[PDB]
């Protein structure tokens, strides 16, 4: 009954309403950081200069933003991959100016991510169960890593990363689209297949179930493993994609026998590529 | 279970003859029909509607309304 | 022993292959559809139609082959192959796109058979037919997105052409035109699609790592450890089952109604407060605003071509740039 | 088993070479309507040969032939 | 004389967290909307 | 006052979260 | 106890109860049709039935009235652009009380009436009736009900085409040209032959009531003696209410897609005078065609009838307008008062040039002006961009033919911009915004919300018969 | 007076006729053959 | 913003909240 | 008039009225 | 829309005396 015995036995018990564990020890402070920085920054934050370029861009919902307009700025062009720490700024007003909240956020975030993955290790392991839902689990983790941290270390700056809201979930995807062409990356093909896919087995899976109820494991396995085998694939695929390795390209295939060229879908693709990144790039 | 008036008045055709039924098909072949006679009809519509079907001196359109 | 009473026997006996009355419709119509697409894909072009290349003969690939869609003009012409268009020349309704068509009419039979064939199966076995009313999404989509939302525009012209490269322009010309990213409805049916999967995905896993060592897992365990991980877990298993069935059918049902609502052009295209608020002054950017602006640059650079058949004309200066 | 693979080695070659000669022999394109590589424009009939009427497509495509 | 049709209404607890979390989750999407 | 509604529709919902952990009915 | 999606099931095996729910609904129903047609007189401006006719107002159910006969009202006014005149002077000339009032009040008590006689059939649920000669279960025989409603039905189908439609003894029906000028509440006369068959013209209406109205009365007759055969009634389960339920739903969905239909494509039923214009009309230059014609017509431009010109504007197109821009169109673009007049534009060489019209897809469109020949001329370059074809650089000249601004020219470069913008709206009017706060975006007309709801409630319908048919035909597993 | 197009509707009815006659006849002549 | 806005979220969030507590409420007065 | 006038009178009316329907229906659900 | 205000909250009214009316409980 030792004093640190006491506390190991508290925080590794089986009697807390939620369960703790070593993992959750570092899991709780840093979740609830990025909860609280999320909604704080998310109500009401200063404009941040997205583009590094004296320019604001607002995000808040005091600041004119509803639910599916409103968003965190991602961290300023001009800081790159600096890390951007509150004591490690000129001033409180400028430190939200160049968008400081939105790297708290999705550092502590992540930090929390990956060590809920590790407390459902720990709990599977505690209870008495083989310990492979974490393995399960390591596919959205691998998604959201690759939006938030693999992408923008691709492209050298944290201002390429994605918006912590709605409607920069869908600008970031736009963007996405226009810079590397992701519909026809074959492992985005995988991930929507994987998607469409898992809610089909998942329905067949539930009526069948339902219909009846009034090797079958491998049944089971399969619906666990097909989407997670489809969003690993396609979260690499987005990590391939931050470092320039682009998708198909089939721009300018067929040619006349003169030597015109006929027009394919393909073509119409890279035309409206073309339009969302023209509308991009402010200057050049 | 009131005897009221109206009630005595259609209690024949609420359940004078429930659960009779003629036995083997009955009408059922002359029914099948009318079905498919009908499945000209709406379908001839449906093209008339649509300029697949062009009947003489009658033009689908707007142009029809004249004389009102 | 009548004729129809051998004939039902008949259908029903066991084959390797269960055919039904429903049979009748389904396979000769699924059959069609598909060797529609096929011929489409590997013979016909769309030269008049688009002015595309999408077929083996031009040399096109796998990725860009598409039964592409019939002409504007046309309208909503059925396009039989005996109609006034085609008045039974086979060239011309292959011409004019026919074949779109005459693959999307024999699916919708298809799919209406299949879910018919279901009921009987249901039927015979003798289970509930819980899966014929989750098909009934599947059927939601394909008439919204096929049949309805062409239906609520100017022509078939402008339905999603059978291919791969084609559907992807169709998503494009979607978010540029209707702005569908921002409708609630297909919000609903993301959510759904997405909870679909992770629905699958932990069960599976669940139901793997709580295997007895010998239904056949313990269910108490799992109650348990999702309880004390996540804080909620399901305690009945008819309840976890029937969620699992009820999620992708509702999101898919939701989206169906998102685009019966875009057919007529009744999309949630923007936010008055903050088309206002941007037009009183011009420093108030937020990520709605940009993407209004992507909506505006895709709609202009992509028009000229998609739609030819307009003869849009605009040049350099009226095209949106990032200055 | 072995009587089918007569039928099955003396047709299916048939079949395979009926497909073969039916794009070869140029047929393919007189029955779909599509253009030789040399048909989608003349030397120097650029213009794209786009239907504007519904009622009488089969005559203008006629004409665009 | 009493209905012999009449039965009672029971929805239990977790249904009744669920219905509530359909609705907010509903009015918080849709809001954004209604505001126009 | 759009910031308001949103506000207390969020709110209601944590209020939620924490009665729908804490205080479900023991299954059984 | 039931769960809260099963609550209704307690009038399943009572057949008084049944019926009382269904008179209660029918209550509900007549008395919304009461309170709307109420709040919408009470919202209405008669004044204008040129540049704001009902359909710009947001209106619903006036249209749905006017189609068969209601004109007028109490307070005077009627649609049709008169003070009413009391033209019934006898019996058979009630028309001086069914205006909208009379509509209302009759809907009105319709409502409080079916609510009373609910109630009554749900205190006295155990009337002898529904129960066989010797049997305590009640025990109702469908099919011969169904051919007595079906006989209801067909009466009223008949005398409402051979007596109301034709006018012999009733208000007519909404008639019209083919451009939405004269719109008169007239009887018609049914003909047999093809022609009819046309859904634009209203001949056929009459002559459908009339032949299926009969059609439906040897259909009601039939049924009403015809017993069904053991193989339908043993397959359809003709003593299971749930069949009857399934198969109305069924009807009632593809009843909603074929009003759908019609409503968006127009027919003689949705007059654009009522309804207001398609969206197919403006694709097509249905009006511009017929307006440039007129005029080429040797008519001068300012003998335009307005109406023909407002419906050449693109604001009123129902594809225009959007799903939360809530209210009527007056509220978007504001109320119209006057028309500018018809525009044209000149160059510095003097060649005459045409603004290309907005289609109803874009919600921007880039303000391109072309020579007739195809050329582009001059155009607005996109928010600040430098030109070598543009608006100033060129300079345009603009002058009107008829209307507020007629024979003026306006070559004030902001002002060219302006109304070349208005020019690839459709055509130049003059909108007030003051008086209602308009936020300048559009508005659906009425044509578009009905086909958006009904649609709506058509997909959501089918997948309701596909439940139904389920529980009927599965019923001894779903227990 | 007949026209192109109702000429055409009416060859599609003799057509339709012959392809459900030929698939009803089909399965109801096979089903009888191997009672 | 709409004016009636605030009182649509306002009645969509409260109709159906208070019919489930009130199914809610008299389920578990009950046994 | 006050735009808040329709709201305080609505609120007014439902509170109240919400809680004596639960308190009744939560009591003639028990015996 | 005060005049919808009164004109509902008296129809309540209306609708309370009519089950207050025929619809007490019976006393004994
Ligand atoms: C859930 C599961 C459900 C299962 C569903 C199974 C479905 C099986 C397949 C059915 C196929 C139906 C194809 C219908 C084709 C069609 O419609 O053909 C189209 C025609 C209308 O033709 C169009 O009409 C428009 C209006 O023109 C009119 O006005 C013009 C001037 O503007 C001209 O004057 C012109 O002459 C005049 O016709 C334009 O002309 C278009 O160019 C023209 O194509 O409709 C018509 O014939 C008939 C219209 C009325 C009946 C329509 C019923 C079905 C559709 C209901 C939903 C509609 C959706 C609306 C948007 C939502
Ligand atoms: C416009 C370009 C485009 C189109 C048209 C498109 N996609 Mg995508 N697309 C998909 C489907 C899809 C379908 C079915 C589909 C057609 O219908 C499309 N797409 C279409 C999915 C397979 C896949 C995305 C699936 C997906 O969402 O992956 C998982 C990603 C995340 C973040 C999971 C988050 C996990 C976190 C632990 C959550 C915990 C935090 C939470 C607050 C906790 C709350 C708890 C409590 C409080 C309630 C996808 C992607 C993705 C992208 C990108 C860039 C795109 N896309 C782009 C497109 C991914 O990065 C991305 C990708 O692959 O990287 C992972
Ligand atoms: C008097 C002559 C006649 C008339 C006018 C008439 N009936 Mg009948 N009639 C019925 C309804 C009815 C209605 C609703 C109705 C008026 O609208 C009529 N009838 C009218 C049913 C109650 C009853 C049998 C019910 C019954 O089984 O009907 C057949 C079954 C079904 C599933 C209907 C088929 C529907 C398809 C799913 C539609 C799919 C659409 C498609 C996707 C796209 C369309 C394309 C288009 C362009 C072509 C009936 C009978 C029956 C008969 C007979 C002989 C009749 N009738 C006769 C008539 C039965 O055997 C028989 C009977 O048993 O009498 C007691
Ligand atoms: C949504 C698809 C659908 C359609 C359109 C549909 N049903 Mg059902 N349906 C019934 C009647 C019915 C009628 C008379 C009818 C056509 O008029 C329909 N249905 C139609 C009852 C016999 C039976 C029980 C009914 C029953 O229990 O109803 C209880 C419902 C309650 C307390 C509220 C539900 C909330 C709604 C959001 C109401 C919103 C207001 C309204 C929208 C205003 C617009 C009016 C109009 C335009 C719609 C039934 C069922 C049931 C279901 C289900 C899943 C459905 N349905 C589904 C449908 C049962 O479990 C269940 C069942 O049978 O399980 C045993
Ligand atoms: C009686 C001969 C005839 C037939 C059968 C007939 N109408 Mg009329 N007919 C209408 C509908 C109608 C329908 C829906 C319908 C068949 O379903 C018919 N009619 C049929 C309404 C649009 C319109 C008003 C009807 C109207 O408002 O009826 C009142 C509505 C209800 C619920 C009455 C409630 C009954 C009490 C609670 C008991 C109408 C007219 C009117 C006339 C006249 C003279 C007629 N009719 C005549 C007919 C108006 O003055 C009058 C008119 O237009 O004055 C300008
Ligand atoms: C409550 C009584 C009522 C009913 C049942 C009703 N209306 Mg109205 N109604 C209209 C259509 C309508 C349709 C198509 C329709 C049936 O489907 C109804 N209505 C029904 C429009 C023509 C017209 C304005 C258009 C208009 O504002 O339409 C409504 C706009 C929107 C964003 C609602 C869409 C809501 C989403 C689908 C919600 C679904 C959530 C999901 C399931 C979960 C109208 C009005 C209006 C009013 C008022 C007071 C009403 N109403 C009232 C009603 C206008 O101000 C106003 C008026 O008269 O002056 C303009
Ligand atoms: C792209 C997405 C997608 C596809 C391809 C798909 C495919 C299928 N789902 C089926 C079933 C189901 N799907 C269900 C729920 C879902 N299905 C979903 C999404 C999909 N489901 C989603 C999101 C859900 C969750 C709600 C259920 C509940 C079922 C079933 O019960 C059923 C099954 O048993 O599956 C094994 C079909 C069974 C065979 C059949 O009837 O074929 C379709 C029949 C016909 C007649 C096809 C006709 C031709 C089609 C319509 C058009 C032509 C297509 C070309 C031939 C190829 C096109 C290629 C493209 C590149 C354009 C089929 C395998
Ligand atoms: C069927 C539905 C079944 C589910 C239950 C209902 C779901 C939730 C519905 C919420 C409605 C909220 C209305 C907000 C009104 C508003 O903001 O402005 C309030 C608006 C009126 O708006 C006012 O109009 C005035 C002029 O009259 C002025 O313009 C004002 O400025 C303006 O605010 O109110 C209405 O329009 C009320 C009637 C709404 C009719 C809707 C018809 C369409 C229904 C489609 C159903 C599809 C279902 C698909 C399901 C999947
Ligand atoms: C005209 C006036 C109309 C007024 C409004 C009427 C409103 C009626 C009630 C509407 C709501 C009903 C809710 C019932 C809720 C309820 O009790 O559900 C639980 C219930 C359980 O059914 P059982 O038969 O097991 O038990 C029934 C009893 O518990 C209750 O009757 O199942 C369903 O209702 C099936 C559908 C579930 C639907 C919800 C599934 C999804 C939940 C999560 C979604 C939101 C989160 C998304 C995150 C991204
Ligand atoms: C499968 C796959 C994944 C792993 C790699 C691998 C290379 C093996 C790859 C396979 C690739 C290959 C070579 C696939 C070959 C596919 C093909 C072309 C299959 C095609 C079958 C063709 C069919 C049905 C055509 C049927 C045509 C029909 C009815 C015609 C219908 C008609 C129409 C269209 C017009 C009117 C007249 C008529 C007759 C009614
Ligand atoms: C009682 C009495 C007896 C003797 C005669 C007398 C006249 C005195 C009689 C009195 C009768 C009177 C005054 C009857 C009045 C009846 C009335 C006003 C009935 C109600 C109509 C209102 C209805 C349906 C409600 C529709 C509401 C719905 C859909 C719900 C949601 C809505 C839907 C789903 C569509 C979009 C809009 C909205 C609001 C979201
Ligand atoms: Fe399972």
């Amino acid at each position: 009954a030792s004093a640190w015995e006491r506390f190991c036995s508290f925080i590794t018990s089986t009697n807390n309403r939620l369960y703790i564990g070593w993992f959750g020890v570092l899991m709780i402070p840093t979740l609830l950081t990025a909860v609280t920085c999320f909604v704080i920054a998310f109500i009401g934050a200063p404009p941040v200069d997205i583009d590094g370029i004296r320019e604001p861009v607002a995000g808040s919902l005091l600041y004119g933003n509803n639910i599916i307009t409103g968003a965190v700025v991602p961290s300023s062009n001009a800081i790159g991959l600096h890390l951007y720490p509150i004591w490690e700024a000129a001033s409180l007003d400028e430190w939200l100016y160049n968008g400081g909240p939105y790297q708290l956020i999705i550092f502590h975030y992540m930090i929390g991510c990956i060590c809920y993955l590790g407390r459902q290790w720990e709990y599977s392991y505690r209870l008495g169960m083989r310990p492979w839902i974490c393995v399960a689990y390591s596919a959205p983790l691998a998604a959201t890593y690759s939006v938030f941290l693999i992408y923008p270390l691709g492209q050298g700056s944290f201002s390429d990363g994605m918006p912590l809201g709605i409607s920069g979930t869908f600008n970031f995807m736009f963007v996405f689209q226009a810079e590397h062409n992701i519909l026809m990356h074959p492992f985005h093909m995988f991930g929507v297949a994987g998607v469409l896919g898992g809610s089909l087995f998942a329905a067949m899976h539930g009526s069948l179930v339902s219909s009846t109820l009034v090797n079958s494991r491998s049944l089971h396995f399969f619906l666990g493993a097909w989407p997670v085998v489809c969003i690993w694939l396609t979260a690499m695929g987005i990590s391939t994609m931050a470092f320039n390795l682009n998708g198909f390209n089939f721009n300018h295939s067929i040619v006349d026998s003169q030597g015109n060229v006929v027009n394919t879908w393909a073509d119409v693709l890279n035309r409206a590529n073309l339009g969302f990144e023209v509308m991009h790039e402010r200057n050049a | 279970p009131k005897q009221t008036w109206w009630g005595d008045v259609l209690k024949g055709n609420n359940n004078s003859e429930a659960g009779k039924f003629v036995p083997g098909w009955g009408t059922t072949p002359v029914m099948a029909g009318f079905v498919v006679m009908i499945t000209l009809l709406l379908l001839i519509m449906l093209q008339v509607y649509n300029h697949t079907i062009v009947l003489d001196g009658v033009d689908a359109g707007w142009t029809s309304l004249g004389g009102f | 022993r009548g004729w129809f009473d051998v004939l039902d026997d008949w259908l029903k006996r066991d084959r390797f292959v269960f055919i039904g009355w429903s049979g009748i419709l389904l396979f000769p119509c699924a059959f069609l559809s598909i060797g529609g697409w096929f011929t489409g894909t590997t013979f016909v072009t769309s030269w008049y139609t688009h002015g595309l290349a999408s077929s083996y003969l031009e040399g096109a690939n796998f990725l860009t082959v598409a039964v592409s869609t019939p002409a504007d003009s046309l309208g909503h012409s059925l396009l039989l192959l005996w109609g006034p268009e085609a008045q039974g020349d086979f060239t011309r309704w292959c011409q004019l796109g026919g074949l779109w068509n005459f693959t999307t009419l024999h699916g919708v039979f298809g799919l209406i058979g299949f879910m018919l064939r279901q009921f009987e199966i249901a039927r015979l076995v003798g289970v509930r037919p819980y899966n014929a009313v989750a098909f009934s999404g599947p059927i939601a989509v394909y008439v919204s997105v096929f049949l309805m939302y062409p239906l609520g525009q100017s022509s078939w012209f402008f339905a999603p052409s059978w291919g791969v490269t084609s559907i992807f322009r169709f998503l494009l010309f979607a978010q540029g035109f209707h702005n569908l990213t921002l409708n609630p409805f297909h919000m609903m049916g993301v959510a759904g699609i997405l909870g679909g999967a992770l629905l699958c995905a932990i069960h599976g896993a669940t139901v793997e790592n709580t295997l007895f060592e010998d239904e056949t897992y313990s269910m108490v365990t799992a109650n348990r450890f999702w309880s004390q991980i996540f804080g909620i877990a399901f305690s009945n298993k008819r309840w976890l089952h029937f969620f699992m069935l009820f999620v992708p059918v509702t999101g898919l049902w939701a989206s169906a109604i998102g685009l019966v609502g875009i057919a007529l052009n009744m999309r949630a295209y923007d936010f008055v407060s903050q088309e206002i608020r941007a037009a009183e002054d011009p420093e108030f950017e937020t990520f709605y605003t940009k993407n209004i602006l992507l909506n505006e640059g895709l709609r202009a650079w992509m028009a000229p071509q998609d739609q030819i058949h307009e003869n849009f004309i605009f040049p350099e200066e009226v095209l949106p740039r990032g200055n | 088993s072995i009587r089918y693979w007569i039928i099955h080695t003396i047709t299916v070659p048939m079949l395979f070479l009926a497909g073969w000669l039916f794009v070869s022999t140029g047929l393919a394109y007189d029955v779909f309507g599509t253009p030789r590589p040399n048909e989608y424009f003349d030397q120097a009939r650029q213009g794209l040969p786009l239907v504007t009427d519904r009622y009488e497509g089969k005559q203008q495509i006629d004409e665009f032939t | 004389t009493p209905n012999p049709n009449k039965q009672p209404v029971e929805l239990n607890r977790a249904s009744l967290f669920i219905g509530l979390l359909l609705v907010l989750v509903l009015a918080l999407l849709f809001s954004s909307y209604f505001f126009n | 006052m759009d910031v308001i509604a949103y506000v207390f529709i969020l709110a209601c919902i944590i209020g939620l979260f924490f009665f729908a952990v804490f205080f479900r009915e023991k299954p059984t | 106890g039931l769960p809260w999606y099963r609550v209704h099931t307690v009038v399943l095996n009572d057949p008084g109860r049944l019926l009382s729910v269904h008179l209660m609904h029918t209550a509900l129903v007549s008395g919304w049709a009461g309170s709307m047609a109420l709040y919408e007189l009470a919202k209405y401006d008669p004044s204008d039935p040129v540049l704001n006719p009902m359909w710009r107002q947001g209106t619903f159910v006036m249209p749905v009235m006017t189609r068969i006969g209601v004109t007028h009202s109490w307070s005077g006014w009627t649609v049709t652009g008169e003070p009413w005149v009391t033209q019934p002077g006898i019996l058979g000339a009630h028309l001086n009380f069914f205006s909208y009032e009379g509509v209302i009040l009759m809907h009105i008590l319709a409502a409080g009436l079916f609510f009373l006689a609910a109630v009554w059939h749900w205190i006295n649920w155990d009337l002898d009736i529904y129960y066989p000669d010797g049997s305590s279960e009640p025990a109702s025989d469908w099919p011969k009900i169904f051919g007595l409603h079906l006989l209801t039905l067909g009466i009223v189908c008949f005398g409402f085409g051979s007596l109301h439609l034709t006018g012999i003894l009733g208000p007519g029906m909404w008639v019209s040209d083919p451009y939405g000028l004269t719109g008169h509440v007239q009887g018609v006369s049914p003909d047999w032959r093809p022609f009819a068959f046309d859904p634009y013209n209203p001949t056929g209406l009459v002559t459908h009531h009339i032949s299926a109205g009969i059609a439906l009365i040897i259909g009601g007759i039939f049924h009403t003696v015809s017993r069904p055969s053991e193989r339908l009634y043993n397959a359809l389960s003709m003593g299971n209410v749930e069949t009857v339920l399934s198969s109305s739903v069924a009807f009632v969905a593809a009843a909603a897609f074929v009003m759908v239909g019609t409503m968006w494509y127009g027919s003689a039923t949705t007059p654009i005078e009522l309804f207001g214009p398609t969206r197919y009309q403006w694709d097509s230059g249905y009006f511009q065609t017929e307006i440039q014609r007129r005029v080429q017509s040797g008519q001068t431009w300012d003998q335009i009838p307005e109406k023909l010109v407002f419906y050449d504007y693109i604001g009123n197109s129902p594809a225009k307008g959007g799903l939360f821009r809530t209210g009527a169109m007056n509220s978007g673009d504001g109320i119209a008062r006057a028309w500018e007049g018809h525009p044209t534009f000149t160059d510095s060489e003097g060649r005459e040039l045409f603004v290309r019209r907005m289609p109803n897809f874009f919600e921007t469109f880039p303000v391109v002006l072309t020579d007739k020949d195809g050329v582009v001329r001059a155009d607005i370059p996109f928010r600040r961009a430098e030109s070598r074809y543009s608006f100033e650089q060129k300079g345009v000249s603009v002058s009107f033919e008829g209307g507020t601004l007629n024979g003026q020219t306006f070559t004030d470069a902001p002002s060219v911009k302006k109304y070349a913008r208005k020019a690839q709206l459709g055509e130049p009017f003059e909108f007030d915004r003051e008086t209602l706060g308009s936020d300048g975006v559009f508005r659906t007309s009425t044509r578009g919300w009905f086909a958006f709801s009904h649609s709506c409630y058509a997909l959501l319908f089918f997948f309701g018969h596909w439940w139904h048919g389920a529980r009927t035909i599965f019923k001894d597993v779903f227990e | 007076t007949i026209t192109p197009s109702l000429q055409g509707f009416f060859y599609s009815i003799l057509f339709g006729a012959i392809v459900l006659g030929l698939l009803g006849g089909g399965f109801i002549f096979f089903s009888q053959k191997d009672k | 913003v709409n004016d009636l806005g605030a009182i649509a979220t306002a009645l969509f969030v409260f109709i159906p909240c208070v019919f489930l507590i009130l199914l809610y409420a008299q389920t578990a007065s009950r046994g």
